[PDB]
């Protein structure tokens, strides 16, 4: 499976890391004017799931199973146990670590299910390379009181990255730097926004480019940019692939 | 239904991030249209329709002769009702078309009346369709991780390492595809004028072809008229030197990313 381990993790794996998850998540996408891929849809089950591998520093590893037409993580495995989102698709746990010990979680791979459980929300999350290793570690070991702020920073880290080339980047000056960080409005509005910018750029095909309703993508500074078209570099540069939404 | 919106009401902002406006607001058939200071005014809120029209004062925006070097207009909407209207591209050309005339701010200087003219990609014929209309200030990274960086006295242009809020990284994303000195916004990042170099550089803003830039979603800085795209040379940071290049899968010169 595409992996990253902690012991070569640099800002050029790490990119490339991402680089290749976006391919792989982009075969038989879709194209539209704008020219950013669209996730397949309609996926049989039986292949409805990219396996990703994770290596912490301890040498222990975990699996993850992304759902190829959303980008989101469906359920993980380590070693002999395996762990599904309640939200999963029902009929996942048939397709994917059969041979394990499944469980399931007792909440919805969402953001908002996540901090609703973990009491704690991607504002007061670090991340950066600490971070990334150990969420690894307790998701391996199956720590309860640190699995939901654990997604909180590998959802981040990994899809969210891949989804938006200005959160790779964000990622990618953490560990050059060593220097954690928390979400600000900028990724978080990109985050909250991904499946709403996917509806308005399709949409917008018969629109001359211009979007049925404005979406808020805040920069650096904290201020808000309307983005209402498909005429905004901090969208059509940065926004790697959408989900489906229109025929 | 969402996947079909019905109209859109919006600014269109380009060179020098002035606005396309109705002058004076008049609605007379043939009423020409001009750049003018963005404002909240009636005369410079467009609204788009699937009919492909975009129509400001309840009239449609058209150009006015057949052959480039005419005004662009506001004229009754019914008279264009046996007419395939205007075509906007990813890279914000907008063409009539039937008569492939792009819209275009061509004088010398951006206080101008707009005209419908053939294109060669110009700055002066980018568009940003979009309420938003400010400059949009960002670093763009490249090969290593690097920065772009205006140097030697915002002459030169080349990556060095990212450093927060060094002034001379940053740009200024412009409504007409040009990419400005951040604290000098009157001095833009430019293909060479000599046809004996390829390298970019930082000239002052005339609304030219070498100056019009294209943030691709394939992660390129595109310059389309000249069907090229910005690159570190021989793939060594360390020349100094970025030039315009045909794009090519060998290296990783040609990705960029836009870090605002
Ligand atoms: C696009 O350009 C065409 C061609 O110049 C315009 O068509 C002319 O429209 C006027 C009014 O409809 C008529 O007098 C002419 O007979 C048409 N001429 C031709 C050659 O077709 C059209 O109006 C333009 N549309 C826009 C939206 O700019
Ligand atoms: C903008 O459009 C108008 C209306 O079509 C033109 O008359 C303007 O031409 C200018 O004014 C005329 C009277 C003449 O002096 C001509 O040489 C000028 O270019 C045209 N230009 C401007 C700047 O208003
Ligand atoms: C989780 O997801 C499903 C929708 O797929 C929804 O019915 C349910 O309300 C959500 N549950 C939680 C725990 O929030």
């Amino acid at each position: 499976n595409l992996s990253l381990s902690q012991s070569n993790f640099s800002a050029d794996t790490y990119k490339s890391f991402i680089k290749n998850l976006r391919k792989q998540l982009t075969i038989g996408a879709s194209y539209g004017s704008a020219g950013i891929p669209i996730l397949k849809h309609s996926v049989p089950i039986c292949e409805r799931f990219l396996l990703v591998d994770l290596t912490n520093g301890d040498n222990e590893t975990i699996t993850l199973a992304i759902n190829v037409e959303d980008a989101g993580f469906a359920a993980y495995r380590a070693a002999d146990r395996s762990y599904f989102f309640q939200n999963a698709p029902p009929i996942a746990s048939y397709v994917i670590f059969t041979d394990t010990n499944q469980n399931i979680m007792n909440f919805n791979n969402t953001f908002e299910s996540i901090e609703i459980v973990g009491g704690t929300t991607r504002s007061e999350t670090p991340l950066g390379i600490m971070h990334f290793e150990a969420s690894i570690f307790h998701l391996f070991v199956h720590d309860e009181n640190y699995v939901p702020t654990s997604f909180l920073v590998l959802i981040q880290m990994v899809l969210e990255a891949a989804k938006f080339k200005f959160i790779e980047q964000k990622v990618i000056h953490s560990i050059m730097d060593m220097e954690d960080f928390t979400p600000g409005l900028a990724m978080l509005s990109l985050e909250e926004n991904w499946t709403q910018l996917s509806l308005q750029l399709q949409a917008s095909e018969s629109l001359n480019g211009v979007f049925g309703d404005s979406v808020s993508l805040y920069n650096s500074m904290d201020e808000p940019i309307g983005v209402d078209s498909m005429y905004y570099p901090i969208l059509t540069a940065n926004m790697a692939f959408q989900l489906y939404q229109c025929p | 239904e969402q996947c079909s919106p019905q109209q859109r009401t919006t600014r269109i902002s380009g060179r020098d991030g002035l606005c396309v406006d109705v002058y004076g607001a008049l609605t007379a058939d043939g009423s020409r249209v001009i750049l003018y200071p963005c404002g909240q005014q009636q005369n410079q809120q467009w609204t788009f329709y699937p009919d492909n029209t975009i129509r400001s004062l309840g009239k449609c925006l058209a150009t006015s002769a057949l052959s480039s070097g005419s005004n662009v207009v506001i004229t009754n909407c019914d008279y264009l009702r046996y007419d395939d209207g205007w075509m906007v591209s990813s890279s914000g050309t907008m063409m009539n078309k039937s008569s492939h005339l792009v819209l275009t701010a061509n004088a010398a200087t951006s206080r101008t009346n707009l005209t419908g003219e053939n294109n060669v990609f110009a700055a002066k014929q980018a568009w940003r369709i979009g309420n938003y209309v400010e400059p949009i200030v960002t670093t763009i990274i490249g090969l290593r991780h690097m920065c772009l960086e205006a140097t030697d006295n915002d002459t030169n242009v080349w990556l060095e390492s990212c450093v927060k809020n060094k002034t001379k990284q940053y740009w200024a994303l412009y409504s007409d595809d040009t990419i400005r000195v951040n604290n000098n916004r009157n001095l833009c990042v430019s293909s060479s004028t000599d046809s004996s170099s390829k390298l970019i550089v930082i000239r002052r803003c005339d609304g030219s072809i070498n100056q019009r830039w294209v943030f691709t979603p394939q992660g390129t800085i595109s310059n389309p008229g000249y069907e090229a795209v910005m690159d570190v040379a021989q793939n060594d940071v360390y020349l100094k030197k970025i030039v315009l290049s045909s794009a090519t899968d060998k290296g990783n010169g040609q990705q960029w990313t836009v870090f605002y």
